């Protein structure tokens, strides 16, 4: 079995931003679910391989995880917050799509998922 | 079983 190529963290194609809400995302955000005990399965990639996963990139045609976010996020590679959130969003919906409901995972993500939006609620006005 | 980190589970 073979992963795919991880998704890009950087793209000389797409223009560059950096704005507080970012520097939030990247600050606050990503930092309080990084340290987190249950970061540990979404810092890196899905490795299909190693998990044993044959399926996982047939059902899962967006992957995302933290240590991607991490890096675009260092890289100034997002235009706006709202592409960042997006690939938190799709990182967690992830978990849910392929894990069935009951699973440890997903309760992991759960918890993310919660700190989560509790940050963004105090994203900052952007200025 | 099929699924992270069951493999080895079978009840």
């Amino acid at each position: 079995s073979m992963n795919p190529p991880p998704p890009e963290t950087s793209n000389p194609n797409k223009p560059k931003r950096q704005t507080n809400q970012l520097q939030y995302l990247l600050r606050v955000v990503l930092k309080t679910l990084w340290k987190h005990q249950f970061a540990w399965p979404f810092q890196q990639p899905v490795d299909a391989v190693k998990l044993n996963l044959p399926d996982y990139y047939k059902i899962i045609k967006t992957p995302m995880d933290m240590g991607t976010i991490k890096k675009r996020l260092e890289n100034n590679y997002y235009w706006n917050a709202q592409e960042c959130i997006q690939d938190f969003n799709t990182m967690f919906t992830n978990c849910y799509i392929y894990n069935k409901p009951g699973d440890d995972i997903v309760l992991m993500a759960e918890a993310l998922e919660k700190l989560f939006l509790q940050k963004i609620n105090e994203l900052p006005t952007e200025e | 079983v099929a699924g992270k980190y069951s493999k080895e589970f079978f009840y």
